[PDB]
């Protein structure tokens, strides 16, 4: 898809200057984006390793210094 | 689509409580020329 063409343009041509840096400045927010989705309906596992299904919605709450760390990513 | 119709419960905030800024007008007072009984202006 042309998701996909934007993200192999910008990789195929960077990946020929950088092979250190290029991996880790890519995959760095992804530690970061975990923390920003909302849970709607969610998947569970009780005590004795069973599978339940849960309905619970949480909100994602993160500071100012979230979005001001992930500037500088 | 049950997680839409959550979705919607919890985006009901409280009622949006208004506060005025200035008062509420309707009439201002304008200034129009004004006659005697003869006719001319006074």
């Amino acid at each position: 898809s042309h998701e996909d063409y934007l993200i192999a343009r910008e990789l195929i041509v960077l990946s020929y200057s950088n092979r250190s840096t290029l991996a880790k400045l890519v995959s760095s927010p992804m530690s970061i984006l975990v923390a920003l989705v909302d849970i709607n309906g969610t998947f569970i596992t009780n005590e004795e390793l069973e599978l339940e299904f849960s309905n619970k919605y949480v909100r994602a709450i993160v500071p100012d210094q979230t979005f001001d760390e992930l500037k500088q990513m | 689509p049950k997680e839409s119709i959550l979705k919607k419960l919890e985006d009901i905030k409280p009622e949006q409580v208004k506060k005025q800024t200035k008062l509420f007008r309707i009439f201002e007072p304008r200034q129009l020329p004004v006659y005697r009984a003869n006719g001319e202006k006074e």
